[PDB]
RNA sequence: AAAAUGUUCU
RNA sequence: AAGCUUGAGUCUCGUAGAGGGGGGUAGAAUUCCAGGUGUAGCGGUGAAAUGCGUAGAGAUCUGGAGGAAUACCGGUGGCGAAGGCGGCCCCCUGGACGAAGACUGACGCUCAGGUGCGAAAGCGUGGGGAGCAAACAGGAUUAGAUACCCUGGUAGUCCACGCCGUAAACGAUGUCGACUUGGAGGUUGUGCCCUUGAGGCGUGGCUUCCGGAGCUAACGCGUUAAGUCGACCGCCUGGGGAGUACGGCCGCAAGGUUAAAACUCAAAUGAAUUGACGGGGGCCCGCACAAGCGGUGGAGCAUGUGGUUUAAUUCGAUGCAAC
């Protein structure tokens, strides 16, 4: 999510598009994701549910 | 594999009984359109119609008596895995003669009651009730 | 909406690199076939360009270096 | 963060 | 004995695919090393400590080494007999599917014994070893804590060639075939159509979800069945004893496999139902908390209780709901 300041733009709106674009790299999430080791078997239960909560 | 053809005949008219199938159609064989005329004789079905030169095709036209099907149950009896062949005294009678059972004898295939007249039996290919 | 599918590719270029930062993000991310709207297939095909390219250095890997 | 158990037969 | 083409195969051209084996390489990241910058913390957790750090850590930049795994794509997406298989590239290689047509002509299906493959762990020899991590150690937590948390950390995880041969190896559903209402998708072909536009109408393969009949103990399953039938094999006969003992066979061992008996219980189990409960979720409430104020528990006395004492200290009330 690399960002800069173009001429004439305050910083709070450029912080703001910083994080925007971050939530749409998904980094934080992904951090979270490796913080810890989930289980192949895990991972895929995971998936799975997500499918199922998916189909509403 | 098709390791019974007459059985699956079977269950395919039952088949169409149960989801109220004007016609049910198949591959023929001399024993199967016998079976069907067999059938036919008393009373269970409408007509049969072998069509076709080098894949004939079989075309059972199914009853339906009062919104419901006239062919009760149609059990093989007779199976590829335990053939069951009746004397003249063994023959069975399916819903005590309310019902047939298409046997195969050495004077062709014919219902049970038909066999016992004529004073032999066979393979009981089917119950038919 | 597919554009590959529209045009009626054989199979998607990796040297064309003008069409395949369309379906990378600005970290460099391979874009996902849902937000894109491009056909499974097609989109298989896309990714492994964007791979090769990347392995050859036209796109990046990632917008650090 | 930490919270163990419940004498028998009715 | 002769045939036939529907089953089963073969060929033509394509198709998608983490199918398998071998070999290359790519980038990100962690670790370590060397060097620079810089300075009191870093690290960790619930909080701590162990640990690492003024010998300069952590942070930060540069260069290197290595090992392992391949973000995004990525999808109840795909392929594989199942196990499983995920960066990209190449070489070898298996299957599947479709399109037409041509050919063989029942060559099929199933299969005890047998043979092969078979996750993870494990074992054997030799390599490798970053990260993770049984064991182990220390620190915590704890009443204890041979755990969960932290810090480390060896075997193992990686590779090569063998062995092991089991897993909730599951869809807890044997394989092959036929048939029976539908819908919503996904995926991958293919024929047709003014593609007048991302479309329209089919027809196949594989596949997720709902759901009809029917089946089921119900749960559910439901054209990929748990429906309807057929072929073949496997397996089951109350629970525990026990998938244990003995024996055999297999294994380097671990063990696996095959598989009892006595004795013992009158249950064991499944599904669902009403409740209750949950250190499950949601909504809502009462001096329930919070917010306050005043107490009690400390003292002396009054009073009741327990206990002890007593000849008797009448009997009863004894968590809130007795005192
Ligand atoms: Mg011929
Ligand atoms: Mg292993
Ligand atoms: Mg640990
Ligand atoms: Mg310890
Ligand atoms: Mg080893
Ligand atoms: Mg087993
Ligand atoms: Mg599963
Ligand atoms: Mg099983
Ligand atoms: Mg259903
Ligand atoms: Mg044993
Ligand atoms: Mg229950
Ligand atoms: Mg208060
Ligand atoms: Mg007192
Ligand atoms: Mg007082
Ligand atoms: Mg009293």
């Amino acid at each position: 999510p690399v960002i800069k300041v173009r001429e004439n733009e305050p910083f709070d709106v450029a912080l703001r598009r910083f994080k925007r674009s971050c939530e749409k790299a998904g980094v934080l999430a992904e951090v979270r994701r490796r913080e810890f080791y989930e289980k192949p078997t895990t991972e895929r239960k995971r998936a799975k549910a997500s499918a199922v909560k998916r189909h509403a | 594999s098709m390791q019974d053809p007459i059985a699956d005949m079977l269950t395919r008219i039952r088949n169409g009984q149960a989801a109220n199938k004007a016609a049910v159609t198949m591959p023929s064989s001399k024993l199967k359109v016998a079976i069907a005329n067999v059938l036919k004789e008393e009373g269970f079905i409408e007509d049969f119609k072998v069509e076709g030169d080098t894949k004939p095709e079989l075309e059972l036209t199914l009853k339906y008596f009062q919104g419901k099907a006239v062919v009760e149950s149609i059990q093989r009896v007779s199976r590829p895995g335990l053939r069951i062949y009746k004397r003249k005294d063994e023959l069975p009678k399916v819903m005590a003669g309310l019902g047939i059972a298409v046997v195969s004898t050495s004077k062709g295939v014919m219902t049970d009651r038909a066999a016992r007249q004529a004073g032999l039996g066979g393979e009981i290919i089917c119950y038919v009730a | 909406f597919c554009r590959f599918t529209e045009e009626g590719v054989q199979e998607i270029d990796y040297k064309d690199i003008a069409t395949l930062k369309n379906y990378i993000t600005e970290s460099g991310k391979i874009v996902p076939s849902r937000i894109t709207g491009t056909r499974a297939k097609y989109q298989r095909q896309l990714a492994r360009a964007i791979k090769r390219a990347r392995y050859l250095s036209l796109l990046p890997y990632t917008d650090r270096h």
